[PDB]
C-alpha cells in the first residue's frame, strides 16, 4: 500500500553493543585479540565468521547456530557481529525465550513476528518523476512553482498526473467549482516543480511495512501498549504486505534481505516452537536462526521430563552448529570497561576500572558494567569529572547483584 | 508448475545427506547384502533384515504391520529406509517426518498426521502431456531473495535456454543434472528424468532428434491434490501467520473423484512410504491413528525410528520398549542397527565427501573418522562443510588435518558444549581433587 | 433406508485366530485338551463355556467377563470362542483400551461404534416378488424379458409396480416424451421376469448399516482414513438406523442378536469409559462385554493414584466374572506353533519347532509366532521347501523382540 | 461486449421498393422523369434532393421531413431513396403510427427502440493479430498449426496471448493436468497461424448490437415473439452499449452514423409522441425523422377534438418540411407496373399491364401490384410463361381490394 516506509527497532537491546562493529577478523578469517570493539573471543569470533562465510556460499540449507556459553561471555555480541559481517544494513532482531509466553498472543504468532523483523527489503531506487496538472502538444504540465519531446491511459488534459521515467504510472482543484459538492474527483495542484529527482533509500524489515500498513499520528501507538487485545496485523493484512513486496522484487526495484533472528534463553522455547524453526529453516528465504544457552543440561519443554543438551530437542539440536563462548581474564574485563566508559561517555581511574574488574570475575560483566552510570552520578554530585576507586565502592553497596540481593534476604549457613 | 509429481518429493528434508543410498544394496534372488552396494555400508543384519520385509509385503505374508528401526545415533536408521524406499521404485511416494512436527501451534496433530500419510498414498493416471526431451548444455544456478538460473538444453534440430525456479533447480540438483545429460522434462509436473549421457563422464544415449505430447503415467499424492484444487499458499506463507490445514470441502471433493477414477478404472493407487523418526515422541493418541490408517488397504509401509532403548508411552503414566503401546509392540517388525567399525565410518565420510564435491587428504579423513568415532557420523559430516570452507580461505587445493583440527576447535559437539557451559559455572572437583 | 447392506469387518485382528472353530468342549462342558484349534487352556475354556451358558440361560443380567492373564495366553482366542459357541456368525468385535485415546472422536463415541460393531441383525429372507409396469384384467404386467389369479393404491395402468407376496408395497420409461422434460417421474421397466424369488440372508451389524448409510463407490473410503474430521456418522443418522432396525424386528423379517465386545488391555479405560459400560451392562439388548489385563496391580486411570486390580475400578470389577489364563509348556508352545503353520501354509522339521518352542518359552507365543513368515522367505530364498533351525536362527538375528531390541540400545550392568 | 455482431433487418417492409436504387438526379438537383428505379414524381424527388444535400451541409438543426400524399404516391419509396442519397449502407427504419400502439411495450418505448434501429456503426478494419501460445527471446508464440522483431503485462510464459498492432491488448491446455480440477484458467492453443490479417467490415445498428448482447442459437429467438413479457433488452443493457460504442468511436475505429426513421400514419401518434419525437430533432447525434401522413385534417391524438393540418400538432409542424407527393397517369402506372414485373420475374402481355394499370387508377398502385403474383399462379397452372389480360381479369375477381370488398357485404343504394 505505501512506498515511503518508516522503519521502527528496539534500540534498547542493542544499547549495550554501540561498541561492536563487526567480528574484526583479518583476511584468512583469523580474529585479531583487539579489534572492531572487540576484546579477546577469538575462536568463538572465527567460528561466527566462518559462519557468515557458509551463508556467503550458500551452505547454511537447513542448519542453525547454537552459541554457548555462561551469562555475559559475548553471545548477544557475537550474534549483532554475525549481522554487520554479512553486510550493510542487514536486519538484526534479538528475542529472549522469556518473550515468547505473552497473555494474549499465542506462542508461534509472537515468532511470527519478530521473524518478519528478521526479512527486510533493500530499495535503490533514482525517481525521475515529471508531475503536475496537463503528436500535438507533446509535452506540458503544470506545478505550485513551474511548468515544462516524448502510455496513453483515460485522462484528459487538464487533469492531474503522475508518471514516472522507469515505470509509467496514472481532475485539477482549478477547474472545480462549489456548486458541485462531493461527486467531487478533484485533486489540488502538485507543489514544487514538474521535473523532479528523488534518491529514494529504505531499510525496512516485513514488521516496519506491516506496523505502516496497520495504521488508517502512530509515534504514540509505538510508544503505547495502547489496548490488551492488539488485533492491528492481521493474516490478510501480512498477505496483502507479501504480495507488494513480490511485485517490487519482480520488477527488480527491491531485494528480499534476510537477516539474523537471535534467540537467547533458547532452553524457554518449547516443542512447538522448535517445529515452527525446522519449518522455518526448510525456507531458502528464511534469516539466519541463532539460538543461545547457557544451560549445560536442561529439560526439554513440551516433553516429559527428557533432559538433553542446552534444553534443545536432539531433532533440532542436529540443525545447530554449537560455538562454545569462554569466560574473560581480569586484564580482558578491564579493556571491555574502558570501551564500554569511552563509548557512555564516563571516564574513570585505572583502580575504579580495577575495582569494576573486580565485580566482573565474581558477577558477570552485565552486573560490573551497570556499575558505570550510578558511579558517574556519585562523582558528579560530589564535583568530579573522573569517577574514583570510593565511587565504585559506594555504588556495589547501593546497588547489588541478583545473587547477593538474594543471600542476604535469606539471611535475614548458606550452601548449594 | 500445474502440478508436483511424486519422484521429486522422495524424502523431501532428508533427501541430501541421504543422497548416496539408491538402493537396500542385496541381491534379488540370494537377499544376502553386499558389504559396501548402492550407497550402503556396513550394516548387513538391518539391511538384511529390510529385505526380508519388503519380500513380506509384495507376498503378503504381513498387512498392518509397522515397521521399527532400533538403533544408537548415526547408525543408519534413516539410511536403511531411504534404502528401502529407494528398491520400491522412483514412481512411489516417500514422505519423511519427525515425530515432533506433529505437535504444532500451526496445525492439529490430526491434520499433520493426515497431510503425513496423504503424501505417502500416490493416486496413478495414464494422460497426454507435453515432454520436453534433450541435451544438457549449460546449467546456470544464482542464489526473488532465493536461487534463479537458465537451463540451456538442446536436439540435434532445435537449441533453446530456460529460465528456472527455485523448486527446478532444486530437482535438477536432486537428479544431479549435469552438461551432457540426456534429460526428460514433463512440462505439467516439472519431473527430470535421466536417460542417459551424450559423452562419457570419469569412467550412453545420442541427442535427440526433433518438446513433444505423450500419453504418460503421472503419480501425484493426495496431498498434492488437496494443494493444487485448494487456495493457492503464497509468497512468505510461513511468516504470513496462515496455516497449511486443508479444509476437509477440499479433501471431500477430492477423496470422490479419485474415488470415482478407482471404480472407472482411470486411476491405481499407490501406496508408498511414510517414515516416522523419533517416535518416542508420538503420544497414545497418534498411534491410534496410525493404529486405524494402517488398517486401509490403501496404507503406505509405516517405516519409524528410535534411538531410546526404553520411553514413557506420551499421553501415559507407563513405561516401554522405545515408547510404544504394548499392544503396538506385538504387531510392528523390529529390526536393529549397531555402531559402525572404524574401517566402516571411514568409508561413509568419503562417501559423504563425494556427494558434497570435497577432497580430503587421507589424514584429513583419517581425523575425521576418530571425530566420528568419538562424536558420531552426524556432527563429523557437518565437519566436512565447515573444513571446506576454513581450507577455502587459506587458499587450499584439498582440505587438511590443520582444517579438520580447526572445524573440531572452533564447532563443539553436545558431549563437549554442555561439558563446557557445566565446568565453566560449576568446579565438580575442587583443586585438591575432593567432590 | 437401504435393505441389501455390505458388512465390513477388521480382519487383521481375527488374523491370528484362523484355527479356533470353538472352545473344543464335550457334552458334559469339560474341555479336551486337543479340540477345535485349542492346545491346553482346558480351565480357561471350561470357565468361557459356563459364560456361553449363562448367556443361554439368560443369567448375565448386568454382568461381564475379566480375562486375566499374561501375554499370549489366548484371552483374544477365548474370546472369539465365546462369539463363536453363542452361534453362528455372531458379532465378534476386538479392540484395545489404547484405540478409544482418539485426537478427532470423544472417548466414548468410539467405545459407542464399537458397541454398534458387536450388535447385529440376523434376515431371513425369501423374497417372492412380482414386479413389472402394468375384477377385470386381474394380473398383468411385463418384464424387460417377459410378461405374467389375485391392495388398492393411488397407482394407474402402464406404472412400473413392486409387490411382495408376504408384504404390499409400491410411470415406465416406455410412454416418456422427449417433449416433457425432467417434469419427470419415469421409472425403467424391470430387468428379468416377472414372478422373482430370492434367498436373502444377511450378517450385518449396527455399524455396517451406519456405513453404507452415510454413502450418499464406497470402498475407497473404507480403505482410507479420507478427512482429518470424519463427520460421516451421525446421531440422528444412528437414530435412523435404530428406527428402520426396529421396523424390521416388529414384522419378524429380522432378529437382533447381541455379539461379543473384547476390549484388551482393560486398565488403559478410565472412569468415564467404565460408567459408560456400567450404562451397557444394563441393557438388556447389550453384547456381553469381555475385558482383558495383563497387569496385576494398575492405577485406576481418572482416579487420585487409587490402585487396585487389573486397574478396573471396585465397582466395576464387582460385575466381572474373573477367568485366569495359564502360560503354556515348551510342549504345549510347540502344537500351537505346528497349528499355525498349516494354517499359514508354512512347513517346518521337528528341530525348527523346537527353536520356535525355545522363543515362546523367554518371550511370549506372540513373537516366536512372527519368526514363521521371515523363515519362510529365508528357506524359499534359498531353494528350500522346507523351514529348518538354520533359518529360524537367523530370523531370530535379523527380527528383535521388544525387550531384547531395547537391552541392547541401554547397552550402547542391567537389573530391574 | 461483442466485436463481431450481427445485422438484423425487417425486409418485409422494404420488399416493395427492390428497385428504388435512389432519387434519379442530375448534378444540378433536376430530376430525371425514369430514373434509379423511380418513373415520375419529380418534384417531390427533386424536393427528397434538397433535404439530402441540407443533411451534408447540416442545416437540417432540428427540422424534420412531411410527405404529404395519397395512398400509393411512392411516400415509403422516397423516405427509402433518401437513406441511399445520404450515403452508402445508411440505417433505413420504416415504421407505421399504428405499430406504437403495444401491449406490453410502452408507446415512446417501441419508439425509442426504432431509433436504435436508425442509428448505426460503420467499422472498417484491417486487424493485424499476432496470437498463440508463448531483450532475449522476444517473439515466439505457437498455433495449432504453425509458429513464429519486436507492451509488458502480468502474463507468463507457456500463456495463450492476443495482441493487435494498431492496439495492444491480453495459461494453455497442453500444460493442464487432470489432477487439477475446476481451479482451471486453461484456454486452447489458437487455430490457424500466428500472424493473422482480417478485413473487418461492419454495418449494425445500435438495436444489433441490444439484441446480440441479449444473447447470454438466437436465429430462433429473432423468428419468434417466444414470450408476451420480452424483458431481454433493458435500460442497463442499452447503457452497456453506448458506453461501448463510444469507446469504438473515441478510438477512430468506428463511424457513429445516423440513418432515417420513417414514420407512415404520422397521424396515429399522439401528444406524448410527439414530445419524444421534439427531444429526439434537438440531437444532433439523432437521426432524419421522415413523417408520412394521406390525411389533410384529422384530429391531434391527446388534444380536445382538436383538428389540424395532417393530424401533426401545430408545434411539431412547424419543424417539419412538407413536400407533396402526386397521383400518377395510366401510363405512368404501367411504367411502375413492368418495373416491378422484371424485378418480381414475373413477365404479363402490354395488355395485361393496361389492365392492371386500370385498377391502380381506381383503387392504388398498392392494389393492382398486388395482382402480378396471383395472376402469374394463374397463368403458370394453366400452363403459360406470360400472363394475360385474362388471368388479370380472374385475379381481379379472386382478390378483392377494401373499399370493393366492403361495398358488396354491405349490399348483401350506397352514397359517401
Ligand atoms: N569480547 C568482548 N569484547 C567486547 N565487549 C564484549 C565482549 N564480550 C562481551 N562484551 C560486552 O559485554 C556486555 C555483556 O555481554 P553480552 O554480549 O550480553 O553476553 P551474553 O549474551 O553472553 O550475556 C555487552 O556490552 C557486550 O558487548
Ligand atoms: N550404512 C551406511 N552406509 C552409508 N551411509 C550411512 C550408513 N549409515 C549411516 N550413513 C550416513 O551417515 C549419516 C548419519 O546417519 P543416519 O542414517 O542419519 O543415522 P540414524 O541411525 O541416526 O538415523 C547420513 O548422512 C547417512 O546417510
Ligand atoms: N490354547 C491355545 N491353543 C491354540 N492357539 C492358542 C492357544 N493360546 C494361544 N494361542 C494362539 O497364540 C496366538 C497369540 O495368543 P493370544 O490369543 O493373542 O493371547 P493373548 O490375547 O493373551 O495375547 C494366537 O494365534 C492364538 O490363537
Ligand atoms: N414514382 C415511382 N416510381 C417507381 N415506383 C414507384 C413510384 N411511386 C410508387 N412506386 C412503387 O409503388 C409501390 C407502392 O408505393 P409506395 O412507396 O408504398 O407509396 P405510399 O408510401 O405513398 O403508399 C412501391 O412498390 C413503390 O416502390
Amino acid at each position: 500500500q505505501i512506498s515511503e516506509v518508516r522503519g521502527n527497532t528496539r534500540d534498547h537491546r542493542t544499547a549495550a553493543h554501540t561498541h561492536i562493529k563487526g567480528l574484526g577478523l583479518n583476511s584468512s578469517g583469523i580474529a585479531e585479540k583487539q579489534a572492531a570493539g572487540f576484546v579477546g573471543q577469538c575462536a568463538a569470533r572465527e567460528a561466527c565468521g566462518v559462519v557468515v562465510d557458509l551463508i556467503k556460499a550458500h551452505k547454511m540449507a537447513g542448519r542453525g547456530v547454537l552459541l554457548a556459553g555462561g551469562p555475559g561471555t559475548g553471545k548477544t555480541a557475537l550474534a549483532l557481529a554475525i549481522s554487520q559481517e554479512l553486510g550493510t544494513k542487514i536486519p538484526f532482531c534479538p528475542i529472549t525465550g522469556s518473550e515468547i509466553y505473552s497473555t494474549e498472543v499465542k506462542k508461534t504468532e509472537v515468532l511470527m513476528e519478530n521473524f518478519r523483523r528478521a526479512i527486510g527489503l533493500r530499495v535503490r531506487e533514482t525517481k525521475d518523476v515529471y508531475e503536475g496538472e496537463v503528436s500535438t502538444l507533446l509535452i506540458g504540465l503544470k506545478s505550485a512553482r513551474g511548468q515544462k519531446l516524448d502510455q496513453k491511459e483515460r485522462v484528459q488534459v487538464g487533469d492531474v498526473i503522475y508518471i514516472e521515467t522507469n515505470t509509467g504510472a496514472c481532475r485539477s482543484d482549478a477547474y472545480a467549482t462549489e456548486f458541485d459538492l462531493e461527486a467531487e474527483e478533484y485533486v489540488p495542484i502538485p507543489k514544487g516543480e514538474v521535473h523532479k529527482k528523488k534518491e529514494i533509500v529504505q531499510d525496512v524489515t516485513l514488521h516496519d511495512l506491516d506496523v505502516a500498513n496497520a495504521r488508517p499520528d502512530i509515534i504514540s501507538m509505538m510508544g503505547q501498549l495502547m489496548k490488551p487485545k492488539m488485533t492491528e496485523i492481521t493474516d490478510k493484512l501480512r498477505m496483502e504486505i507479501n504480495k507488494v513486496v513480490q511485485k517490487y522484487i519482480n520488477q527488480g526495484v527491491a531485494e528480499l534481505i534476510p537477516g539474523v533472528l537471535f534467540i537467547d534463553e533458547a532452553h524457554m522455547l518449547d516443542i512447538e516452537c522448535f517445529t515452527y524453526l525446522n519449518k522455518a529453516l526448510e525456507s531458502p528465504i528464511a534469516p539466519i536462526v541463532v539460538l543461545a544457552s547457557n544451560r549445560g543440561i536442561a529439560t526439554i519443554r513440551g516433553a516429559d521430563d527428557l533432559k538433553a543438551a542446552h534444553g534443545i530437542p536432539p531433532d533440532f539440536l542436529q540443525r545447530l552448529l554449537i560455538i562454545p563462548t569462554h569466560p574473560y581474564e581480569p586484564d580482558e574485563i578491564r579493556r571491555i570497561v574502558r570501551i564500554r566508559a569511552q563509548t557512555e561517555g564516563v571516564q574513570l581511574t585505572d583502580a575504579a576500572v580495577d575495582r569494576v574488574a573486580e565485580h566482573g570475575v565474581r558477577i558477570s560483566l552485565r552486573y560490573c558494567l551497570q556499575l558505570l552510570a550510578p558511579a558517574s552520578i556519585l562523582a558528579r554530585v560530589n564535583g568530579r569529572t573522573q569517577v574514583d576507586v570510593q565511587d565504585i565502592a559506594e555504588a556495589e553497596e547501593l546497588f547489588l547483584d541478583a545473587r547477593r540481593s538474594a543471600n542476604i534476604l535469606t539471611s535475614t549457613g548458606g550452601l548449594h | 508448475t500445474s502440478v508436483t509429481e511424486t519422484k521429486e518429493l522422495r524424502g523431501l528434508n532428508l533427501i541430501a545427506a541421504h543422497s548416496h543410498i539408491r538402493g537396500l544394496g542385496v541381491d534379488a534372488d540370494t537377499l544376502e547384502p553386499r558389504p559396501s552396494s548402492q550407497g550402503l555400508v556396513g550394516q548387513e543384519k538391518a539391511r538384511k533384515a529390510a529385505a526380508v520385509v519388503l519380500e513380506m509385503i509384495k507376498q503378503g505374508k504381513i498387512a498392518g504391520r509397522a515397521v521399527l528401526i532400533a538403533g544408537p545415533p548415526s547408525t543408519g536408521k534413516t539410511a536403511i529406509a531411504m534404502g528401502m524406499a529407494q528398491s520400491l521404485g522412483q514412481d512411489v511416494p516417500f514422505t519423511t517426518l519427525a515425530a515432533s512436527e506433529i505437535f504444532s501451534l500451526e496445525m492439529s496433530k490430526t491434520e499433520a498426521l493426515t497431510q503425513a500419510f496423504r503424501k505417502s498414498i500416490g493416486v496413478r493416471i495414464k494422460e497426454e502431456s507435453e515432454i520436453m526431451e534433450g541435451e544438457v548444455v549449460e546449467i546456470q544456478i544464482d542464489r526473488g531473495g532465493a536461487k534463479q538460473g537458465k537451463l540451456t538444453i538442446k536436439t540435434t534440430d532445435m537449441e533453446a535456454i530456460y529460465d528456472m525456479g527455485s523448486k527446478m533447480i532444486d530437482a535438477m540438483t536432486k537428479e544431479r543434472v549435469m552438461a551432457g545429460d540426456i534429460i526428460s522434462i514433463d512440462k505439467s509436473s516439472g519431473k527430470i528424468t535421466k536417460l542417459g549421457r551424450s559423452y562419457a563422464r570419469s569412467r550412453f544415449l545420442q541427442c535427440p532428434e526433433g518438446q513433444k505430447r505423450k500419453e504418460v503415467v503421472h503419480t501425484v499424492s493426495l496431498h498434492e491434490i488437496d494443494v493444487i484444487n485448494s487456495r493457492t499458499q503464497g509468497f512468505l506463507a510461513l511468516f504470513s501467520g496462515d496455516t497449511g490445514e486443508i479444509r476437509s470441502e477440499i479433501r471431500d471433493q477430492i477423496n470422490t473423484k479419485v474415488a470415482e477414477w478407482k471404480e472407472e478404472g482411470k486411476a491405481e493407487i499407490v501406496p508408498g512410504v511414510l517414515f516416522i523418526d523419533e517416535v518416542h515422541m508420538l503420544d497414545i493418541e497418534c498411534f491410534s491413528y496410525i493404529n486405524r490408517a494402517l488398517e486401509s488397504d490403501l496404507a503406505p509401509i509405516v517405516i519409524m525410528a528410535s534411538n531410546r532403548g526404553v520411553s514413557r508411552i506420551r499421553g501415559t503414566d507407563y513405561k516401554s520398549p522405545h515408547g510404544l503401546p504394548l499392544d503396538f509392540l506385538d504387531r510392528v517388525v523390529i529390526i536393529n542397527t549397531h555402531p559402525y567399525t572404524p574401517d566402516e565410518l571411514r568409508q561413509i565420510l568419503s562417501i559423504r565427501a563425494q556427494e558434497e564435491e570435497v577432497d580430503l587428504t587421507p589424514d584429513a579423513l583419517a581425523l575425521l573418522t576418530k571425530i566420528g568415532q568419538e562424536a558420531g557420523l552426524r556432527y563429523a559430516s557437518n565437519l566436512i562443510t565447515t573444513s571446506q570452507l576454513i581450507a577455502a580461505k587459506r587458499r587450499a587445493k584439498q582440505v587438511g588435518v590443520e582444517d579438520v583440527q580447526r572445524s573440531f576447535k572452533l564447532f563443539y559437539d553436545p558431549a563437549r558444549s554442555v561439558r563446557f557451559v557445566q565446568e565453566s559455572e560449576k568446579r565438580l572437583i575442587g583443586n585438591d581433587g575432593v567432590v
